[PDB]
């Protein structure tokens, strides 16, 4: 693939989000760099609009899967890279167990030589003493598997997974993610057999930054196919 | 490959910790680690008092990919909790055993959507002729979500 050649070294990254959750308007923006050679992602995202109405973790998933470390044998299955630099469109719908739900639309593409993600979020039905609006969530993430599957009918992929958000003094708030991606340009893209991705994410906080922020350290690495 | 026996012990032990977040973490850990010694303990974690813990233990057994857990997983598809029975589906598609083809096709009809979606992948993953077989029959005997899946496989796969 021609897309994969772009990600051979470290590539700078940029993310912009406009959200609305049960009325509470807000916007987030982030800056960083990603080495798909290790599947590593390292970034910092900040609320431009002062305070964030939701807990940071919720947004992680919505706030790039082109930096996923696809092994040599699976290189035929990285739809995300293949779609570049023209880019792709990531549409999600995130049902929170016993709580509300998001709808998102992202535009992931290359600007010059920086990877850029533009998202547009809409939350509804969220309970006010819920975990989400009640900010009852721990500041960390878990390892999850992101289950990928091609969409012949359209021309992209149906992705699905179930995020496990830890509660401060409680168990787990779930999140069924129903995702679907589609290419921006008209170029030819790889459509993969059914596999998945293995994520490892870390949340930290900068002491010097005074704004509402998050420090992310990811490591998406693909698995499934065997040869 | 190589498995750090210090951690393997720790986590299999931790699987019977008082705190659930502990035994939840021990599941995820042992899945990634992929050691045969964790399979038995994880099937017994499959009956855990806590649901979220049952849940990981499932995908954990999927990651480890041992054919021993196929049956217990098939039984875990019938779990009360849907989230647990979803991850059990996913797990069974990972292992790739044909013995899960029926119980998965049965789950395409499950009440919860995620559990229907999970199975869809899982079957798609397993594939081959015994899947292609039950899919062609489902293009007629099926209806609704399940039917939509069957045609989509016979579209994609040969």
């Amino acid at each position: 693939s021609k897309g994969e050649e772009l990600f051979t070294g470290v590539v700078p990254i940029l993310v912009e989000l406009d959200g609305d959750v049960n009325g509470h308007k807000f916007s987030v923006s982030g800056e960083g760099e990603g080495d798909a050679t290790y599947g590593k992602l390292t970034l910092k995202f900040i609320c431009t609009t002062g305070k964030l109405p939701v807990p940071w973790p919720t947004l992680v998933t919505t706030l790039v899967q082109c930096f996923s470390r696809y092994p040599d044998h699976m290189k035929q299955h990285d739809f995300f890279k293949s779609a570049m630099p023209e880019g792709y469109v990531q549409e999600r719908t995130i049902f929170f167990k016993d709580d509300g739900n998001y709808k998102t639309r992202a535009e992931v593409k290359f600007e010059g030589d920086t990877l850029v993600n533009r998202i547009e979020l809409k939350g509804i039905d969220f309970k006010e003493d819920g975990n989400i609006l009640g900010h009852k969530l721990e500041y960390n993430y878990n390892s999850h598997n992101v289950y990928i599957m091609a969409d012949k009918q359209k021309n992209g992929i149906k992705v699905n997974f179930k995020i496990r958000h830890n509660i401060e003094d409680g168990s787990v708030q779930l999140a069924d993610h129903y995702q679907q991606n589609t290419p921006i340009g008209d170029g030819p893209v790889l459509l993969p057999d059914n596999h998945y991705l293995s994520t490892q994410s870390a949340l930290s906080k900068d002491p010097n930054e005074k704004r509402d922020h998050m420090v992310l350290l990811e490591f998406v690495t693909a698995a499934g196919i065997t040869l | 490959h190589h498995t750090d026996p210090e951690k393997v012990e720790m986590y299999i032990k931790n699987l019977q910790d008082d705190s659930m977040r502990v035994r939840y973490n021990a599941a995820t850990a042992l899945g990634k680690i992929g050691d045969e010694r964790a399979v038995e303990p994880l099937i017994k974690a499959l009956k855990d008092e806590d649901g979220y813990v049952r849940l990981e233990a499932a995908e954990a057994l999927g990651e480890i990919g041992d054919e021993r857990a196929v049956e217990p997983l098939i039984k875990a598809l019938k779990d009360e909790d849907p989230d647990v029975r979803s991850e059990a589906a996913l797990a069974l598609g990972k292992i790739g055993d044909e013995r899960a083809v029926e119980p998965l096709i049965k789950a395409l009809k499950d009440e919860d959507r995620y559990v229907r979606m999970a199975a869809a992948w899982a079957l798609g993953k397993i594939g081959g002729e015994r899947v292609r077989a039950a899919m062609e029959k489902l293009a007629e005997t099926g209806t609704g979500f399940a039917r939509k899946v069957a045609v989509n496989y016979l579209e994609t796969h040969k």
